[PDB]
C-alpha cells in the first residue's frame, strides 16, 4: 500500500550560492577531514544520517553548537540522489569528506546544526569571520496553489 | 526502464504542473514609459483659472485681474538585482530528468535558469504597477523611495464607503453622487464623455451581486446577460460585469486588500507613467537606459558559470485626485 | 436560506480549482456530481427557484421534469452541470467537484 | 541599493512514483447432465440444447 516515491529538492549550486576563485590554489576553499560516514552503533546497512549543509568542526565531528562550527559539509557523497554509496562502507570506519571553509557565500536557510535544527544567530559569526558572506536575500521559488 | 538488476518495467510519461500568473491589468495598457538617463525626474504644474465680475457705475473706479499658479517636483528611482551560479557538481553522473538514456547537460540548466529569471522579473513589473494605482511607489523594504503620491501632489483620497448591510439604499447612486461628481469637477480638461471603470477585490465584488437594489432590477423580465441565472462573463477566469455605464472588473490576482475597491476614468492624458534609469556598470553608466539587462559569464578556467539580472524602475501616478478609494463594510 | 448555496459552491471549488490548475485559467469549466438527497435539497433552495419563476426558461424546472422522462435528472446553472447519481456509488449526501480537460488525470493500466 | 548584497533564486522538485496492479480471474465449465434431459425453458417440448447454455 505504501507505493515507493523518490524526491529531489536543491542541489550543490543551491547552498554555495557564490565562490571567490583563487588562482594557482583552486583548492584555496576547501579542507579535507575525515569523518564517521557510517554511525558507530547501527545496522550493518543503515544510511549515514550525514546531510549537506550540517556543519563540522576541526576533527569531524558533527557541530551542535556554535563552539564547534567550522565549516560546511559540502562532499559530493551526502548530496541528494547519491544513495548508491549505501553499504559500501561498514559502521566505525572514518572516510575523508570535503568542507568549506572560506571565501565563499553560504545560503543561511540550508545551515542546520547535526541535530537538523536552523543555525544559531550566534554561531554564524564563526562562519562570517572565516571570510564567508551568510545571506538571507534569496528570491525563492512557489508553486501550484500560489498566486503570482 | 527496471526496478532491480534482473526485471523490467513499464515507464509511461511526465507531468508539468506550473503555477499561473495572471496578467489582466498589463493587458490594458495604461502605462507609458520614458528611457531616462540618471536616478532622477522632473516634474512640473500650471494652473490656470477665471474669476467673477462685478458692475460698475458709468465713470468712477474699475477692477483688475489675478495670475495663475506653478509647480514643480522631484523623484528618484529604486534598484532590483537578480543572481545565480552553476556549478560542476551540479551536471556530472545525473539524468535529464524525464528520459532514461540521456545523461544531464550544462545547456538545459542555463535556460531553466533564464526562464525563471524572466517570469520573476514580469511578476515584479507587474505587481509593482498594480501599486502604483494604489497611489504608491513600490520600493518593497527600501524606505529610500516610498512616495504617496497624494502627499507629494498635495491631493485628497475622497473615500467613497459603500455598507452592504443597509438594504435600503442603492449602493450604485452613492458611487455617483460621491465619485462620479468629483471625477467630472476635476478632470480639467473641457472633454466630457470620461468612462467609469471600477477595479474591486473579489469579496466586495461578491458581496455587492448579492445587494436586493442590484438584484432587484434584473429580475422581472430577460436581459442580455442573465446575471441571475448565468454565471457573469461566462466561464473566464475573472468575471466581467456591466452595469449603469460602469464597467465592473473582478480582480482574482489576490493582491487588492479584500473589501476595497478603486474607481478611475480612462483616457485622462498622462496620468500614468514608468522611468527607467541605466544600471550600474561602465558600459552603461551615465548611458541611455534598457528594461532589462542579462549578463552570462563562463570563468576562463572552466569550473563554473554565472548569470546575472538587473533592472531599475519607478512608477508614477502625476493625477491622485482622480483615483477613489473605496470601501466596504459587512 | 439567506444564502444562496451556489455562491459558496463558487467560491469554494472555482478559487481552488483555478489556482491548482498548473497550467493556465484557460476557461476550464465544471462539473458537479451527487446523490438523490443533495439534488433534491439543492433545487428545494427557494434562492435557486426565485431565478425561474418571473419569465420563462429552457429547462423550466418548475413545470417539467429536469433532463425530461430519462434518468439522472441532469441540470445546468450558471454554467455549471449538476448530474444526479442513482447507481449507489456516490455516498448518502455527498457531492464531487471536478472539471474537465485535464490531461492525465485519469489513466487506467492494463497487464 | 546601488553596491549592496545581491540575491539568490531557488530550484525546483522532481518527485517520482511506480505502482503494481492486479488480477482478476473467472471460470466455468458444463457438464452431460446439464443439458440431456430437460426441456428448453421457453417451449413445451423442446429438448436443451447445449448451446443456449454457452451463451
Amino acid at each position: 500500500a505504501k507505493a515507493h516515491v523518490a524526491t529531489l529538492e536543491g542541489n550543490y549550486s543551491d547552498i554555495v550560492l557564490g565562490r571567490v576563485v583563487a588562482f594557482g590554489d583552486t583548492g584555496w576553499n576547501f579542507k579535507e577531514v575525515d569523518m564517521t560516514f557510517i554511525a558507530d552503533d547501527a545496522d550493518a546497512d543503515s544510511k549515514t544520517t550525514l546531510f549537506a549543509g550540517v556543519l563540522v568542526g576541526e576533527d569531524g565531528t558533527p557541530a551542535t553548537a556554535a563552539a564547534g562550527v567550522f565549516g560546511v559539509l559540502v562532499d559530493r557523497k551526502v548530496l541528494p540522489g547519491v544513495d548508491h554509496y549505501i553499504g559500501v562502507f561498514e559502521p566505525g570506519e572514518k572516510v575523508p569528506m570535503v568542507l568549506a571553509v572560506r571565501g565563499l557565500t553560504l545560503n543561511q536557510l540550508k545551515l542546520k546544526y547535526a541535530d537538523g535544527t536552523a543555525i544559531d544567530a550566534a554561531g554564524i559569526q564563526a562562519l562570517e569571520a572565516q571570510g564567508n558572506q551568510v545571506t538571507d536575500k534569496i528570491v525563492g521559488t512557489q508553486f501550484i496553489g500560489s498566486v503570482l | 526502464m527496471q526496478n532491480g538488476d534482473f526485471q523490467i518495467l513499464d515507464y509511461t510519461g511526465l507531468i508539468s504542473t506550473m503555477p499561473r500568473v495572471d496578467t489582466l491589468l498589463q493587458s490594458m495598457n495604461l502605462f507609458t514609459e520614458h528611457f531616462g538617463r540618471t536616478t532622477v525626474a522632473r516634474i512640473e504644474r500650471l494652473d490656470d483659472g477665471a474669476g467673477d465680475i462685478k458692475a460698475v457705475q458709468r465713470g468712477g473706479v474699475r477692477q483688475h485681474l489675478a495670475n495663475d499658479r506653478k509647480k514643480i517636483v522631484n523623484l528618484n528611482i529604486p534598484f532590483f538585482p537578480l543572481d545565480r551560479s552553476i556549478d560542476r557538481a551540479d551536471i556530472q553522473n545525473f539524468r535529464e530528468f524525464g528520459t532514461e538514456n540521456a545523461p544531464a547537460t550544462v545547456d538545459a540548466e542555463v535556460q531553466r535558469h533564464m526562464a525563471r529569471i524572466r517570469r520573476s522579473h514580469a511578476i515584479l513589473k507587474s505587481k509593482a504597477m498594480y501599486a502604483a494605482l494604489k497611489g504608491t511607489s513600490w520600493s518593497p523594504d527600501d524606505p529610500v523611495s516610498d512616495y504617496n503620491y497624494y502627499d507629494v501632489w498635495g491631493a485628497t483620497q475622497t473615500t467613497a464607503d459603500v455598507d452592504f448591510t443597509k438594504l435600503g439604499v442603492d449602493p450604485i447612486e452613492v458611487l455617483e453622487a460621491e465619485a462620479r461628481a468629483h471625477i467630472i469637477d476635476w478632470a480639467g480638461d473641457n472633454g466630457d464623455n470620461y468612462e467609469i471603470v471600477v477595479l474591486a477585490s473579489r469579496q466586495w465584488f461578491s458581496a455587492l451581486i448579492a445587494h436586493p437594489q442590484v438584484t432587484g432590477a434584473y429580475s422581472q423580465y430577460p436581459s442580455t446577460q442573465e446575471i441571475l441565472r448565468r454565471r457573469l462573463g461566462g466561464n473566464a477566469n475573472n468575471r466581467i460585469f456591466e452595469h449603469k455605464n460602469i464597467l465592473f472588473i473582478e480582480d482574482i490576482s489576490g493582491n487588492i486588500p479584500a473589501g476595497e475597491a478603486y474607481i478611475f476614468p480612462r483616457g485622462i492624458s498622462r496620468m500614468f507613467e514608468i522611468y527607467y534609469a541605466p544600471s550600474d556598470t561602465l558600459r552603461d553608466a551615465n548611458q541611455a537606459a534598457q528594461e532589462l539587462y542579462v549578463f552570462f559569464k563562463e570563468s576562463n578556467y572552466l569550473r563554473e558559470a554565472k548569470i546575472e539580472s538587473e533592472t531599475s524602475f519607478l512608477t508614477v501616478n502625476n493625477r491622485p485626485e482622480l483615483v477613489v478609494k473605496s470601501t466596504g463594510k459587512f
